[PDB]
């Protein structure tokens, strides 16, 4: 069960606004792993509260550097679970265009696109 | 109680900028 299968939607709006009362510049990003991965380890986290002068690529070398993988080993972010955005997008710009209807931006991570 | 969220840190956001390959947007 994902988090937003295991969290009502009215509970979801409320957490936005929570993290917004404490945190008005950061952008709150689920981050969960493709179901059917078998191939990057499992990040020990799923919540994670980004300034909102990060980029897609800077988000990504943090992740990785998480999962402590080598530089040879593959890692998409991809952002809803399909769509791919560019790497320079900066986060602000992507939460402004593909966060979701409960206020949350949602990524998925796996080994392909 | 425990905390939820996960703060990126500054630390961690300069070490990825530091970091090739580096995007440029613009």
């Amino acid at each position: 069960k994902t988090f937003k299968q295991r969290r009502s939607f009215e509970q979801r709006v409320e957490d936005v606004r929570l993290i917004r009362e404490q945190h008005p510049t950061k952008i709150p990003v689920i981050i969960e792993r493709y179901k059917g991965e078998k191939q990057l380890p499992v990040l020990d986290k799923t919540k994670f509260l980004v300034p909102d002068h990060v980029n897609m690529s800077e988000l990504i070398k943090i992740i990785r550097r998480r999962l402590q993988l080598n530089a040879n080993q593959a890692f998409f972010l991809l952002v809803n679970g399909h769509s791919m955005v560019s790497v320079s997008t900066p986060i602000s710009e992507v939460y402004e265009s593909e966060r979701d209807e409960d206020g949350f931006l949602y990524m998925v991570y796996a080994s392909q696109e | 109680v425990e905390e939820e969220w996960v703060i990126v840190s500054d630390e961690e956001i300069e070490e990825a900028r530091q970091k090739a390959p580096l995007e440029i947007t613009e």
